RNA sequence: GGUUGGCCUCGGAUAGCCGGUCCCCGCCGGGGGUCCGGUGCGGAGUGCCCUUCGUCCUGGGAAACGGGGCGCGGCCGGAA
RNA sequence: UAGCCCUGAAAAUGGAUGGCGCUGGAGCGUCGGGCCCAUACCCGGCCGUCGCCGGCGUCGAGAGUGGACGGGAGCGGCGGCCCGGAGCCCCGCGGACGCUACGCCGCGACGAGUAGGAGGGCCGCUGCGGUGAGCCUUGAAGCCUAGGGCGCGGGCCCGG
RNA sequence: AGAACUGGCGCUGCGGGAUGAACCGAACGCCGGGUUAAGGCGCCCGAUGCCGACGCUCAUCAGACCCCAGAAAAGGUGUU
RNA sequence: GGCGGGUCGCGCCGUCGGGCCCGGGGGGCCACGCGCGCGUCCCCCGAAGGGGGGGACGGCGGAGAGCGCACGGGGUCGGC
RNA sequence: CCGAGUGUUACAGCCCCCCCGGCAGCAGCACUCGCCGAAUCCCGGGGCCGAGGGAGCGAGACCCGUCGCCGCGCUCUCCC
């Protein structure tokens, strides 16, 4: 017995939706990362434009 | 033969889904409907005789052993050492000064050049400063010092590789006579090609070493734990 | 069995440490004014060696004691 | 009024928060975060037992969880002068182990024990019927052994 | 001394209670890794060698961990 | 003239729900015989009880061949 | 003259609190709001112990079960 929640494709032999559940959540927390990294820069860039 | 057309982001999870790759591959318009030599015969070769000889080579064996073991069970992929992967530490980039922990050298400070094709990492703290020629070392028996030297466009010879730095042996004599293999007393004087291979790189790292001031005496030095010098308290 | 040694004030703790003009105890020590530093940097979270591969050629900084001694001789120091 | 400490509080060998000992606690109360280990728990290896089975197909030709033929009509795929039909192994004559069926193989759960009860003993002793074309004066039994091992054990084999 | 209900000891090792029939944890084939239970972590003795938190307490007889192995009424301008 | 129970209707709520829908004016989808006829639904058009489209189908009219890879894949191998 | 330390009644001429109307743009965040969590969750890495055990529905196999399930890409279209 191998461990689902620990290796891929033992999840996917048991639950095929767990792959597209996983790249739908690696995509969106890669774009929420970009949405917050660009927000922290472009706010304090205009702050750096003043002083 | 195109490339993989599906950029990974996590190991074994492509970015584009199954249906999104059905339209990137254009599989809609390439769906389909369409659809020995045992040996050669030999010449006869003889008077009063015809009948070109039998179609058989690689004949049945002359002997079977009295017992045999069952076949293995294949289990998975467990690929051999020539194919595994090559892993470095992030603290080891080329030019870095290393510390030899377990060699004959044992604390001589060396200059890292290249990680070779089968895991061992090619290194020389140059023979005029250390006594370290172009030896291989192993990754987990050195200490990456946080000082480096910028050698990012020096040269490295393509001919010196993993099969260059190997040890040599050909076991012909099996007879018990008082010489030990007749080639084991002899330190190799095949250095006459390896010496030329060092002066190609001994004469282009000492410009880099003699640019930053104290470093050539640092490389002459050796490393030693002395009294209250504790590792885990030491920034390497 | 061990992988370099520290050759040393008293001590106080609601207080200590150092450097120093003058007033006294056979050229040292006690007192006070004066200046310091003080989560101790004249800091054993330290300091001296050192992590010294050797040698050769060959210039600068330092250095005029030589430093290792199986030398030779003399001194007085140290009785828990 | 109630927390701690004190008085009340005396016993016979020398002595007991376990001892040394502890008073910015090593005491008492209320709690925090780490950390230490049982034969307990989890994962793995092995032994045995219980349970549930597998394999007579050694079937390199068995191919089989619905298969026939063969007749009256039909589409696809095969070799065309829009008409058409079984090829039964072969260029290799080959293809591991196995099933003491009272034996082999698999899977899962379990394992304390007095009195007591069963099972197995290829444990051991003495004699008898059979049997090893057994074994030996080129050395049997017996006894000795810092010799070599085997079995969970009863015990046993070998060397000198 | 004699009963009721349940568990245990007898028949039962193991961790802890220093010590142990019965307390507390936990029941046991032969071992490796992990983690805990009850109990603990100054040193015997594994682990607080945490920059642990708040208070209380001075004993010329201090206190110190279920069973459990020593105390009462009464009293103190001793301290909170 | 006050206090509750059941029902109808009004506007107002919420990442409501119905995959809803319905005509119109970038991201995701384990979803892919153009031709046409088998139903169903929708959109059209002047009429007014008919054709031309579209969407989807748990059924039929339209509606095969694996070729060499790589692998968190039926309990570790090295062609170190 | 300045400064300090005390004691009064005194309410902005340090400040603080409670109200009626706001903004930046909000962060369980510049380690005290640390809360409680993950179909509202995933990625990457280091330490240790372990490695127990004739799968070919095809070819009539032939040096040689890189085989089943599972997820994946490449070609049998073309262009840049
Ligand atoms: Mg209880």
């Amino acid at each position: 017995k191998k461990n689902p929640l620990k290796n891929l494709r033992i999840m996917l032999k048991l639950n095929p939706y767990a792959k597209t559940m996983r790249r739908n959540t690696i995509l969106r927390q890669a774009r929420n990362h970009k949405l917050r990294v660009d927000k922290a820069a472009a706010a304090a860039a205009a702050l750096q434009a003043k002083s | 033969p195109h490339c993989s057309r599906n950029p990974v982001l996590v190991r074994g999870i492509g970015r584009y889904s199954r249906s999104a790759m059905y339209s990137r591959k254009a599989m809609y318009k390439r769906k389909y409907s369409a659809a020995v030599l045992a040996t050669v015969t030999k010449p006869v070769g003889g008077d009063k005789n015809g009948g070109t000889r039998v179609v058989k080579l690689r004949k049945m064996p002359r002997y079977y052993p009295t017992e045999d073991v069952p076949r293995k069970l294949l289990s998975h992929g467990k690929k051999p050492f020539s194919q595994h992967v090559r892993k470095l530490r992030a603290s080891i980039t080329p030019g870095t000064i290393l510390i030899i922990l377990t060699g004959r050298h044992r604390g001589k400070r060396v200059v890292f050049l290249k990680q070779l094709a089968s895991g061992l990492l090619l290194v020389t703290g140059p023979l005029v400063l250390n006594r370290v020629p172009l030896r291989r070392t192993h990754q987990k028996f050195v200490i990456a010092t946080s000082t480096k030297i910028d050698i990012s466009n020096v040269k490295i010879p393509k001919h010196l590789t993993d099969a260059y730095f190997k040890k040599k042996k050909l076991r012909k004599p099996r007879h018990q006579e008082g010489e030990i293999f007749d080639t084991e007393k002899e330190k190799y004087e095949i250095t006459e090609q390896r010496k030329i291979d060092q002066k190609a790189v001994d004469s282009q790292i000492l410009p880099k070493i003699k640019a930053i001031p104290q470093l050539q005496g640092y490389l002459r030095s050796v490393f030693a734990l002395t009294n209250g010098i504790y590792p885990h308290k030491l920034v390497f």
